[PDB]
């Protein structure tokens, strides 16, 4: 009854995430100018991380939810490690991009000299190594599992729930709130300078708010979509072991976290070069 | 061959009226922005005024603003300049000038060292 | 006397340019066609080239 | 076919040596910020930046090198060329900014400067580049107004009906009459720049003079504005 | 004085236009109606040469169709190898602003010009192995626009001060000076016989210059705007010209008037560089709207469209055997099209 309807939404979600991430990766490989800018290196890392979710994390959980049981019980221990890795890799890549956008807009001269492509890789490599240091070591040593029809009910322990959340969510969202607030200080000042020149012109011609909405809309869409998806799941994730929260309800919030991986390409690849690349590659226009 | 032929002028009186006829031959007249340029005796070239392709945007020089009408007929292929309320200090030779590129808004035609898209000009003397 | 010494050179120029021989358009036309027909097979851009003959493929 | 393989090794080795050199130069090239100096003959475009004054001399072109806060600037002053400039200006699209210097002392030749600025602003390849504006010889403007004969109101009828902008901040040791004249010149250049409404490039007005040390810092600061607006537009923030 | 000269000058120009209209029996496109069309010509990017920093303004092939010189605004003159994508030489230039580059028919020298109004010849057969300035020529006043080798001894240059010179490389002086043009002379195209050349200036008039005599023979006044590039038809009896009014035109040295005009209503952008093919059937034109159109020289219909560049196609070259077509644009990449 309600399984038919639910199956369609989950299948569209997987296909949407697969579609967008594939197009972003293909477009950057098949165009050199999308590889000359050092900024677009990070969007490659964010398209690979988001594509590992759709390929390897989303289907198995979807199959288990529709069917009700867990098909292969040994694969549950391995799945958890890839679930932690693919989520943390997505959130850390979104922190690297903000730090990239704050280096270029604050100090534009130093950003040309210091940002070698060499150092670009060093940012990407600390992100992906933190993801494997948080996931494959504790889950296989089973620090989280020993808290005191087969199910994959991985109840995280007290130690590992708090610790993983701080290194994967709370630190990168502390960096991102301080980052984008400063970029909204810089952008606001520039509009004031334009408004001074504009109004003198208007005053001279007569004697003879739209820009500010754009500044606030762009930053709101980036911060708003990311926070709304992951905040009602990391609040619950810290509470749940300490604790209430039903299993059905908690399940629903996991999908909202994963849904952010579907909306990540459209938010960051609505640029002039990317849109031109999309029309060519897909062949629509 | 791009050719410009000015017409009208001669010895006139201050405060009178004068129409300058400009004949543009050898090109498509509606594609190019066109403008007026004059040369005082013992002085340099100065940009009088301009008119666009359709004829909407019209700007003038400040010191002669509100004193000259610029008509640009597309079908007749003629550029008219109406000169009323003349001044004895405003006596010069008037050269038709054409901006070198079509469908553009940038113009480089104040060059005195043999600009080759202008006419031979007409002598317009005002004697008080 | 500089403007009349450049006018004079234009007059002398146009006298030497008027007095030239002029071939008709239709004979000229046929010569152009003759050179494009004869050398039509020797053009690697007009006629495609196999990959073994092509040094770029 | 063994000799052919040996020949390929020679060319490949040569290519690697040349390629590594082009990478060292690539670092120096990116760090280099180009600047084009455009100005009238009467106005002191050479007098703009006395901070470093390396002033290398070529046959026609003049290049000035000056560093501010360990950032190297090259400023290319075009010298002995023909009066028509609609063909060699296409070369200079790759520069970071175009410095435009005008003389406000002569009101009759001011109109010519406005036409030159309008042509540069409306030029298709100069659409990306911002223009940095210097209104030279301000001290002469003060002394000239005291004569009693207003030249500007003859050449400009708009200045008989004009008020001082409230956004402008006058210097304390200046005549209010002179300050009206300064901003009204400034507004002329901004009216050409606001008419287009491109949004890709802007016009930065400055009140320089003949004896100014601060001009090197000004061109440094306006460079910071040009590259920040570039990144902001790229992420569609502005 | 000035009025009788200009009236005589006007009666001479009416005689020339009577001559040109008496000779005009028919047009080329009427004659060529019983000609099989070329059809769609599709070319693909066989090679991309990468390694430039600034925009590539001009380039010139070799006589063996192997090595091309490319000139860029970063101050680097890079001799490429077209087959293996290897940089066989890279030359650091004194002036960063370069507007032309030439390759010798023997392959021994390369010349470059620019805004420093000096043609610099570089030797490539130095026993030390390092490239060095062989001589510098500082005669002209305006900028240097196009320069081409007649041989290893005489080079012809196109300045920006309405003057074309004939340089001797050994003595370092000007042999013959051509002062006929009134506008800025943009480019010159040497004849295959190397006895004549043609230059298109910014006065919308192409001239036919004799090298040994020293005076122009013919004037062509068919255009409406600045003539950007000029190229001979491969028999030496015709040339093509590209202007800013989006119209290519074909001119005859015998009929002394325009044969055909290549215009289309959708494209109003300028024409940077035009090169014929080997046979002369395809006219290749580098337009300002980021792509190249392959016009048919006898039918005035676009075969095909080379849309591979990101910025405007600055210059266009064709090998002497017609094997490939290289275009350089202002995105710093050299696409080889076949
Ligand atoms: C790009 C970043 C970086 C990021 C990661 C790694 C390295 C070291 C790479 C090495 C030189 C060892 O090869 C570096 C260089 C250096 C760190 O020293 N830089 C930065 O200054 C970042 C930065 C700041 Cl703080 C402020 C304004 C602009 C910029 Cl860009
Ligand atoms: C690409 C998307 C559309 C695929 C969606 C697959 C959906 C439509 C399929 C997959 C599993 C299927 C269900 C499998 C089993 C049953 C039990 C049967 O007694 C009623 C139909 C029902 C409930 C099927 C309905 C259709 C179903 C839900
Ligand atoms: C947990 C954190 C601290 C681990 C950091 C590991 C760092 C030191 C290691 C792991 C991956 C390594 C990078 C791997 C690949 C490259 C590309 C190469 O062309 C330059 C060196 C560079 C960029 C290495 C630099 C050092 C590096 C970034
Ligand atoms: C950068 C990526 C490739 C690093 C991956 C490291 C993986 C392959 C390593 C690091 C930690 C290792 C685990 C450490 C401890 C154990 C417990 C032992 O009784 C079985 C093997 C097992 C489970 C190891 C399997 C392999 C392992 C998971
Ligand atoms: C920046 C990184 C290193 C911070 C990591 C903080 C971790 C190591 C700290 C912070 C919160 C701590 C937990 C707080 C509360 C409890 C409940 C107690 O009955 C057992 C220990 C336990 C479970 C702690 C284990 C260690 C812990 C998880
Ligand atoms: C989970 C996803 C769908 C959440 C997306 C939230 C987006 C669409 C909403 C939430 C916050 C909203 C913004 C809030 C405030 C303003 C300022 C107002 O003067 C213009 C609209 C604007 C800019 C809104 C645009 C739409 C907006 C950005
Ligand atoms: C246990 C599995 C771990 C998988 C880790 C995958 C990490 C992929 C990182 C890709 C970085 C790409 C950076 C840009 C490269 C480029 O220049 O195109
Ligand atoms: C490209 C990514 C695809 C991911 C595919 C994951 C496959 C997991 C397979 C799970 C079942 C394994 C059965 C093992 C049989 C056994 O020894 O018991
Ligand atoms: C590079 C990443 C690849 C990921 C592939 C994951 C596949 C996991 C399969 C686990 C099989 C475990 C079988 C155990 C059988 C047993 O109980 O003894
Ligand atoms: C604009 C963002 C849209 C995001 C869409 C996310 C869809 C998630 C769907 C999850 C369905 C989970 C059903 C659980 C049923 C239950 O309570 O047992
Ligand atoms: N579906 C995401 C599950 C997840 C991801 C990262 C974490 O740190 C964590 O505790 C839990």
């Amino acid at each position: 009854s309600v399984r038919i309807l639910t199956a369609c939404f989950l299948s569209l979600l997987i296909l949407s995430t697969l579609l967008g991430n594939t197009l972003v990766c293909a477009a950057v490989i098949r165009f050199r100018h999308l590889r000359s800018k050092v900024t677009n290196f990070f969007v490659i890392s964010l398209a690979v991380s988001d594509l590992l979710v759709a390929v390897l994390v989303m289907p198995w959980k979807a199959v288990a939810e529709i069917a009700g049981f867990w098909p292969f019980g040994s694969f549950c221990n391995i799945w958890v490690a890839f679930d932690i890795m693919c989520s943390t890799a997505s959130i850390l890549n979104l922190c690297v991009i903000s730090v990239d956008r704050y280096w270029a807009i604050s100090s534009p001269f130093r950003y040309e000299r210091k940002m070698t492509p060499k150092a670009a890789f060093i940012l990407i490599s600390v992100a992906w190594t933190l993801s494997v240091l948080i996931s494959f070591i504790p889950v296989q040593l089973s620090w989280h599992k020993a808290k005191p029809i087969d199910n994959c009910d991985s109840s995280l322990s007290r130690t590992y729930a708090i610790s993983s959340s701080v290194i994967s969510f709370y630190i990168p969202v502390a960096i991102m709130i301080v980052t984008y607030t400063r970029i909204y200080r810089i952008a606001q000042k520039q509009i004031r300078r334009i408004a001074a020149l504009e109004r003198a012109a208007v005053h001279a011609k007569n004697c003879q708010f739209k820009r500010e909405t754009k500044v606030l809309k762009t930053l709101s869409v980036i911060m708003g979509v990311f926070v709304c998806c992951w905040l009602p799941f990391f609040i619950l994730n810290c509470i749940l072991p300490f604790c209430c929260i039903d299993s059905n309800t908690f399940d629903v919030f996991v999908w909202f976290g994963w849904a952010n991986s579907s909306l990540n390409p459209i938010i960051y690849a609505f640029n002039a070069d990317f849109r031109k690349a999309f029309s060519t590659l897909l062949g629509c226009y | 061959q791009v050719q410009l032929q000015e017409s009208g002028g001669g010895l006139v009186q201050p405060g009178g009226s004068l129409r300058l006829s400009c004949a543009a031959s050898g090109f498509t007249f509606s594609n190019y922005k066109m403008n007026w340029v004059r040369q005082a005796p013992g002085k340099g070239l100065e940009w009088v005024s301009d008119i666009s392709q359709s004829g909407a945007s019209i700007s003038y020089t400040g010191s002669v603003k509100g004193r000259f009408t610029i008509s640009r007929d597309n079908a007749k292929n003629t550029l008219y300049l109406q000169m009323n309320s003349l001044k004895p200090e405003d006596t010069a030779v008037y050269y038709c000038a054409r901006c070198p590129a079509p469908f553009t808004r940038d113009c480089f035609d104040v060059t005195s060292t043999t600009y080759a898209y202008r006419g031979q000009g007409t002598q317009v003397t005002v004697s008080s | 006397t500089a403007s009349i010494a450049q006018a004079r050179k234009l007059v002398e120029q146009l006298k030497m340019e008027a007095n030239i021989d002029r071939i008709k358009v239709s004979k000229a036309a046929a010569d152009l066609m003759a050179y494009c027909e004869a050398h039509a097979k020797e053009d690697p851009l007009l006629t495609p080239v196999p990959a073994s003959e092509n040094p770029f493929r | 076919t063994e000799d052919q393989r040996n020949e390929e090794k020679a060319q490949r080795e040569a290519n690697k040596m040349i390629e590594k050199q082009l990478q060292k130069d690539k670092q120096v090239y990116r760090a280099t910020h180009r600047l084009l100096l455009l100005g009238a003959d009467n106005s002191g475009k050479s007098t703009i930046v006395k901070q470093m004054r390396i002033y290398h001399v070529n046959s026609g072109i003049f290049e000035t090198k000056f560093q501010v806060d360990k950032v190297n600037f090259h400023m290319f002053d075009v010298g002995a060329q023909r009066d028509e400039r609609r063909k060699w200006i296409q070369c200079f699209n790759d520069v970071t900014a175009i410095i435009f210097v005008v003389d406000s002392s002569d009101y009759n030749r001011l109109q010519e400067a406005l036409n030159d600025f309008k042509s540069i602003w409306n030029n298709k390849w100069l659409r990306t580049i911002s223009v940095i504006l210097f209104l030279n010889k301000q001290d002469l403007l003060a002394e000239k107004v005291l004569a009693g004969k207003s030249k500007i109101e003859d050449y400009f009828p708009e200045f008989a009906r004009y008020t001082t902008p409230e956004d402008a901040t006058p210097e304390p040791g200046e005549d209010p009459r002179v300050t009206r004249a300064k901003y009204f010149i400034r507004d002329e250049f901004l009216r050409i720049s606001t008419a287009s409404g491109d949004g890709r490039h802007y016009c930065y007005p400055h009140f320089t003079c003949s004896v100014d040390t601060e001009n090197a810092r000004r061109i440094f600061n306006d460079c910071r504005d040009i590259i920040q607006r570039m990144h902001l537009r790229q992420y569609e923030l502005l | 004085e000035l009025d009788q000269l200009r009236q005589e000058a006007e009666q001479l120009k009416n005689q020339i236009r009577d001559a040109r209209k008496a000779c005009a029996d028919a047009t080329l496109s009427q004659i060529t109606n019983n000609i099989d069309p070329v059809g769609r010509i599709q070319m693909r990017t066989r090679r991309t040469l990468r390694g430039h920093l600034a925009k590539i303004y001009a380039m010139h092939w070799g006589t063996d169709s192997r090595l091309l010189v490319s000139a860029s605004q970063d101050g680097k003159l890079i001799i490429w190898d077209s087959y293996t994508t290897n940089k066989v030489h890279a030359i650091p230039l004194r002036s960063s602003w370069v507007m032309t580059c030439a390759y010798a028919p023997s392959g021994n020298y390369v010349a470059c010009g620019g805004l420093d109004n000096i043609c610099s010849i570089y030797n490539l057969k130095t026993r030390e192995g390092n490239v060095r300035v062989s001589r510098e020529l500082a005669g002209h006043t305006g900028y240097l626009s196009c320069c081409r080798f007649l041989d290893d001894n005489q080079i012809v240059t196109s300045s920006g001060d309405t003057t074309c010179a004939l340089w001797d490389i050994e003595t370092g002086q000007q042999t013959t000076t051509f002062t006929g043009h009134t506008g800025d002379v943009m480019s010159l195209s040497l004849a295959p016989d190397t006895r004549l050349f043609v230059s298109g200036a910014c006065d919308a008039s192409a001239k036919l210059w004799d090298v040994r005599e020293g005076m122009c023979r013919q004037t062509f006044t068919g255009h409406e705007s600045d003539i950007n590039a000029i190229c001979f038809f491969p028999n030496g009896n015709a040339f093509a010209t590209g202007s800013d009014d989006a119209t290519c035109r074909l001119f005859d040295l015998r009929a002394d008037q325009e044969l055909m005009t290549y215009s289309h209503d959708n494209i109003i952008c300028g024409i940077t560089s035009v090169s014929f093919s080997k046979s002369g059937r395809l006219l290749l034109a580098g337009y300002d709207d980021f792509n190249c159109n392959v016009w048919d020289a006898l039918k005035a219909d676009r075969a095909g469209v080379l849309a591979g560049h990101d910025n405007r196609v600055s210059c266009l070259g064709v090998t002497d055997d017609g094997m490939a077509v290289a275009t350089g644009s202002w995105d710093s990449f050299l696409k080889i099209w076949n």
